[PDB]
């Protein structure tokens, strides 16, 4: 096992895949209860799926590290917990709704 | 609970301490306010660019090029290949330049005087280099949003040349001076240490990232001009404390050293402004035999040119950190808005939280390894 | 690429213990220190011998402000108020009228020197190299009033350092 | 195009668009247009309700991790009824990206502070509050950080005059500093540079 | 005795004496059911002021939602009766 | 119509009961920073120019500028409490070193073109 991620704050993680498991299948939990047809649910259900198809056939860290595509397993752990943090926010906010109101007639409107 | 108001570079910091730990530190700033962003909105490109230079007075041609790059970009033009090196070379001098100040004045404060002296007279070599490029030692004005505004003199690649080869010896004196120095170890070892996770959400950039372990730099990640060009590497800290923010600066003026070799053995031939006389000013001559040139040097010194319409945000990969310009161009010669981004302001932002429970002596040596100028932060 | 600074592991064998442990009791780095500032006593100062030593200085450098004339002895500005108009800091004022002999010329021109950037816009915004940035920069006042230069000033000025003036635009002409 | 014109990159504009039709989707609420410049460069237009989510969400997800926050600043014009708009620029290192996120406020309306999001916002919107007067909502503690104490006025709104409307001198009567209405020696020259016959037809606006 | 009986009387006593010492309230004018507005002319600011009078006088913190309330010096001392809860 | 945010007070009452609280706050702030910043004016008159300041915007009748002025005034207590303003500062309120502009017609019209 490895020590000292690199960045100061992050912990090593032993025993990573379970984590990382734990933490998909929690965030596929929270997007189950978001109505089928926001972007967001099939975005994030994508997105998450594939992640984890990719720890369940990866047994090796290193070879899970380049597949990943973000590197050093720690922080692609917290990034997970930053997406079940969102999921859970965005699930209140219901940001999938229709818009509140339009700008003013010239709001954006440049130059002058 | 004893509340000490530290008042008057320029810095008012009210704290409250609880014996000799302190439990709060507020920086009070504007003492250096001028009101820079409203001042440029009355000016030309032209007539703004030399605020620039005050901005960040340790490294002023650093901010010349973020400024012209910004104008560039809005323009839709690009320099000559010739002007991009200068560019760059002037700016590994300035990051030198920096580097010395900030490393110096650190030690300075943490009470090591010697290595002040012994780096300003490198320090007043470059200021040599700067008046013999544009007639001032530091206040320059010669990176413009066109390229630059006169070629080097006939033996200024030479004499940069035989500065450059004998800067390292410097550097490894300073070194002796300090980096294996057991009070400058207990001094900045394990003092002022930030996360990751912290550096970035409190918009830190530049060393005050790397001393974390974060790699990135903007010359490698969005280089700019001819950054891609040149070969060197990034320091990177391992303990996110002031020791390695210092290793990390002092391995930097090294890698600043390889690059400009790289620039002096890689200049290339042609012009130093780019070839649009709607926008850089022609030749004298030119404009002393042509009605065109004439007519053209006469616009671009009374109304200036106009930059079409439109808004960006650029920024480079400065001494402090990362310098950016939010310029929005309503169409006029004139700019609408420029908003100036400094790297020191998140920084000092950021001292309250990288001095919780710390020595009143340990604030000091905060300070000095967040690199502070006080008109970058207030402008 | 990129390197680390402080990523070295200490060697924790007797040999390597016992010599830093030596280094902690008897201060070795600190005597290494006091050799290189010994060192740097024993060898030549680097300071110069003010005033009568100068420092080195370049024919583009920007000094005290001159109008200079053309050398049948009239004067080069002709009140076109480009140097006005393009200094960053408003610090030129001109008023300008037809001469007795209809010469288009100037009846006020003032630098106002505590307002003055010293950037050189002026005078390369000239088209007749009229106002130049000169050599001298050892005028310091008494009080402020002496530094709001009018067009006596400047003109006495331009007489006064012509000819390094002229010496230095013949040696930077052919870049600009 | 030849040597003095900036080259094009039409690969970042492609991927820019693309995300940001992918933020648009995903967040409709609040998202009111979306634009890339020529110079390849982002802008998302939302509704001031959205700026705790959208800020969230460009911080949290994982397709986006927008985690650093590089300016916070405002823009004042006058001729909006909306008068001030608030600029967000924000940096992505996992994907190596920018962004910028464009809301708008009057004088009255309070702005959520964002503060939650990125600690970096604390200095930031306390330094619009100064320049344009702009309230924020849930600060931890909002107060003038650049101007003088005790100043009156908002110095960075357009209508705000140049030199002010006091400046300060010692008077020896009462042996300290003292404020009195300004008054200038020599006024500053205001400059007409604006010249007819436009410069860029591609910016004409219609005559109606 | 450390502390004197607090009487209705008392109270009164030193109620109209801190209005006495109120200088926009000349003595002959005001009385116990004076009210403050009208009979004396006061703005809110002035009774505002009276109330941090009875403040500092009494002793006590009296909160802004019923010290808003009191526009004459009789319910002033009901108040402050009501909170000391005094016999007389 | 005329649906507009709140930014503290719903209606005017809420906004006049903060203006009373921080009205309170000044009131007691007075007799401490006459004696912290060595004043030599009186208490009596530094609570007038409280006063003056606050009847300055009694003409107010939006509970939004009210709370936004709250808050400012809120602000400037905070710079004097915590000795943030500087003797010069506390003093600026009272204008001393500026003659007195007289108001009448026939003054303005000798001393100039100026209404
Ligand atoms: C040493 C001296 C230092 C200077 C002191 C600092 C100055 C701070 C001043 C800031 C003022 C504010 O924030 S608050 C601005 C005042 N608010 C309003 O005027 C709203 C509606 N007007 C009213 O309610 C009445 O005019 C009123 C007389 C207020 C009450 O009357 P009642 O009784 O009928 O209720
Ligand atoms: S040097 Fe610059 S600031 Fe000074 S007078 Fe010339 S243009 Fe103006
Ligand atoms: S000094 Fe030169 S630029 Fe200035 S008014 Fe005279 S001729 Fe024109």
């Amino acid at each position: 096992l490895k020590k000292t991620t690199g960045l100061v704050g992050l912990a090593v993680c032993e025993t990573p895949h379970e984590r990382l498991k734990i933490l998909y299948t929690k965030i596929l939990d929270v997007l189950g209860q978001i109505p089928k047809n926001a972007a967001y649910r099939k975005y994030t259900e994508q997105i998450t799926n594939e992640k984890l198809g990719m720890v369940k056939a990866e047994p090796d860290v290193k070879k899970l590290e380049e597949q990943l595509q973000g590197g050093q397993i720690e922080e692609v752990i917290l990034q997970a917990e930053n997406e079940l943090s969102l999921a859970r926010k965005m699930l209140r906010w219901k940001p999938w709704e229709p818009l509140v109101e339009e700008p003013p007639a010239n709001q954006w409107k440049w130059p002058i | 609970n004893l509340t000490l108001n530290f008042g008057p570079g320029v810095l008012r910091l009210v704290m409250e301490l609880s014996g000799e730990m302190v439990r709060k530190c507020d920086p009070h700033i504007g003492l250096l306010h001028r009101g820079t962003e409203k001042l440029i909105e009355y000016k030309t490109y032209l007539q703004a660019l030399p605020y620039f230079d005050r901005l960040d007075y340790v490294s002023m041609m650093c901010n010349e090029q973020a400024y012209s790059l910004a104008v560039e970009k809005l323009l839709n033009i690009q320099p000559p290949p010739r002007a991009q090196w200068i560019r760059v070379l002037f700016g590994e001098i300035t990051r030198l330049l920096n580097h010395i100040m900030a490393v110096t004045t650190h030690a300075l404060d943490i009470g090591a005087m010697t290595p002040f002296f012994w780096m300003f007279e490198e320090r007043e070599k470059m200021f040599e280099f700067y008046e013999r490029v544009s007639g001032a030692r530091m206040h320059a004005a010669y990176i413009r949003p066109g390229g630059v505004h006169q070629d080097l003199p006939l033996g200024l690649l030479d004499d940069i040349y035989e500065f450059s080869k004998n800067f390292s010896f410097r550097i490894d004196e300073l070194e002796e001076m300090l980096t294996n120095n057991r009070i400058w170890r207990n001094r900045t070892v394990d003092i002022g240490v930030v996360t990751a996770e912290d550096a970035l959400n409190y918009g830190f950039s530049g060393v005050m990232l790397r001393g974390s372990g974060i790699q990135w730099d903007l010359r490698k990640t969005q280089p700019y001009d001819v950054y891609d060009q040149v070969e060197f590497d990034v320091p990177i800290g391992s303990r996110g404390d002031c020791y390695d923010r210092y290793l990390c600066r002092v391995e930097e003026m090294r890698q600043s050293l390889r690059i400009i070799s790289q620039c002096l053995n890689k200049m290339p031939p042609g012009e130093i402004k780019v070839d649009d006389a709607k926008v850089s000013p022609p030749k004298r001559a030119e404009m002393k035999t042509s009605m065109e040139s004439l007519i053209h040097h006469f616009k671009l010194y009374t109304e200036g040119y106009q930059v079409p319409p439109g808004a960006t945000y650029t920024a480079i990969e400065a001494p402090k950190g990362e310098f950016g310009v939010y310029l929005v161009s309503d169409g006029s010669s004139r700019p609408y808005r420029c908003k100036i981004k400094a790297p020191g302001f998140a920084h000092l932002a950021g001292l309250d939280k990288m001095s919780k429970g710390h020595m009143l002596a340990d604030v000091v040596a905060i300070i000095g390894t967040q690199d502070i100028v006080f008109g970058e932060v207030d402008r | 690429t990129y390197k680390f600074v402080n990523m070295r592991e200490p060697s924790m064998d007797m040999k390597s213990v016992t010599d830093r442990a030596a280094q902690t009791l008897l201060w070795t780095e600190l005597v290494r220190g006091l050799g290189m500032t010994l060192s740097y006593l024993f060898r030549e100062p680097a300071t110069i011998n003010y005033p009568f030593e100068k420092g080195p200085l370049s024919p583009r450098f920007r000094g005290e402000h001159a109008l200079r004339r053309y050398p049948s002895g009239e004067e080069r500005c002709i009140a076109c108020k480009l140097c006005e108009a393009v200094c960053p800091a408003q610090a030129i004022t001109i008023e300008a009228e037809p001469r007795a002999d209809g010469s288009r010329r100037t009846t006020r021109y003032d630098i106002d020197m505590t307002k003055c950037i010293y950037c050189g816009f002026c005078q390369e915004a000239c088209p007749v190299d009229a106002i130049v940035e000169g050599p001298n920069f050892e005028f310091s006042t008494e009080t402020h009033e002496e530094l709001l230069y009018n067009k006596e000033k400047l003109l006495n000025n331009g007489d006064k350092w012509e000819a390094e003036i002229a010496a230095n635009i013949q040696a930077d002409y052919l870049y600009r | 195009t030849r040597p003095t014109i900036r080259p094009r990159n039409d690969v970042v504009h492609k991927q820019l668009s693309a995300f940001g039709q992918y933020v648009a989707e995903i967040l409709p609420k609040y998202v009111q247009q979306v634009q890339v410049s020529c110079f390849n460069e982002l802008e998302i237009f939302i509704h001031p309700d959205g700026v705790i989510p959208v800020l969230t969400f460009l911080r949290d997800h994982t397709n986006a991790q927008f985690k650093s926050l590089a300016d916070l600043t405002a823009v004042d014009v006058p001729t909006r009824q909306n008068r001030f708009e608030i600029v967000y620029n924000l940096l992505s290192l996992r994907f190596n990206s920018r962004i910028r996120v464009k809301t708008y406020t009057d004088e009255l309306t309070p702005i959520e502070s964002s503060v939650t999001v990125y600690k970096a916002a604390n200095w930031y919107e306390r330094e619009i509050w100064d320049m344009f007067g702009v309230f924020f909502a849930n600060h931890p503690d909002l107060r003038r950080i650049l101007t003088d104490y005790g100043f009156e006025g908002h110095p960075f709104r357009k209508d705000f005059p140049l030199s002010g409307y006091v400046e300060l001198r010692y008077d020896d009567e009462v042996k300290r500093v003292v404020a009195e209405p300004v008054e200038l020696a020599q006024e500053f020259r205001k400059f007409d540079l604006n010249s007819p016959w436009e410069a860029f037809p591609a910016y004409r606006q219609p005559p109606e | 005795s450390d502390a004197p009986p607090l009487t209705l009387e008392a109270i009164k006593d030193r109620v109209l004496y801190v209005l006495k010492l109120y200088d926009k309230i000349d003595p002959e004018k005001l009385s116990v059911n004076s009210h403050f507005m009208k009979d004396l002319g006061l703005d809110s600011l002035d009774q505002v002021e009276i109330i941090m009078a009875m403040e500092d006088e009494f002793g006590f913190e009296i909160p802004d939602i019923d010290a808003e309330k009191l526009m004459c010096p009789q319910e002033i001392v009901d108040y402050i009766a009501d909170k000391k809860d005094v016999y007389e | 119509g005329t649906s507009v945010k709140p930014i503290f007070s719903r209606d005017m009452n809420e906004a006049k009961r903060r203006v009373r609280e921080l009205y309170r706050a000044w009131y007691r702030e007075v007799p401490n920073t006459v004696h912290l910043f060595q004043l030599d004016i009186s208490v009596k008159q530094g609570r007038d120019k409280v006063r003056e300041m606050f009847m300055k915007n009694a003409h107010v009748t939006d509970p939004r500028v009210v709370d936004l002025l709250v808050i400012k005034g809120k602000m400037e207590l905070e710079e004097t409490i915590n000795v943030w303003k500087q003797r010069t500062h506390i003093m600026r309120f009272f204008h001393e070193t500026e003659a007195p502009r007289p108001t009448d017609f026939l003054s303005k019209f000798y001393v100039g073109h100026d209404p």
